């Protein structure tokens, strides 16, 4: 019962518990392209400015 | 530089993750006391000291 | 000055990314903790280290 009690929390472990370093890369790349998108936003919000000049 | 893909990461994760699989294999030989342990670490091995087990008894 | 393009920022980029291109190499190879990590840095470096490898097994 100890022996088998063991494999099948392993196996749970194994389908269920998250890999912290397997993600933690994923996570740090969407809040790298976070940044990225919300400076384009930024940027393209002022786009339409240089039209002004011609008013 | 690409960014959606951060392949250095990728490649250090799997060297880590097979670096810890054979930490935890060489903690569980460690703990055990024993070389074989459980099987696949050496199947002639382990019928070998089986056969030497029964007839030590 | 020529606006259309950027020759200076073209130039730019072309080192940087043949440098960051040298600075995964190594960090992957630091990381894996050997020398020929995978590739054919040195062939028959690799060769003869594999053929160690069965010797010394």
């Amino acid at each position: 019962l100890m022996n088998a009690y063991e494999n099948t929390q392993a196996s749970e472990s194994r389908i269920r518990d998250a890999d912290m370093a397997e993600e933690t890369v994923a996570f740090t790349k969407n809040q790298i392209l976070v940044q990225s998108g919300t400076a384009m936003l930024a940027q393209a919000n002022v786009r339409p400015q240089g039209v002004l000049s011609l008013l | 530089m690409i960014i959606n893909h951060n392949l250095a990461a990728i490649n250090s994760h799997r060297v880590l993750k097979f670096q810890n699989e054979e930490v935890s294999k060489n903690m569980e030989k460690l703990s055990s006391g024993m070389r074989i342990n459980r099987a696949g670490d050496d199947a002639s091995g382990l019928a070998v000291s089986e056969k030497m087990r029964t007839q030590v008894n």
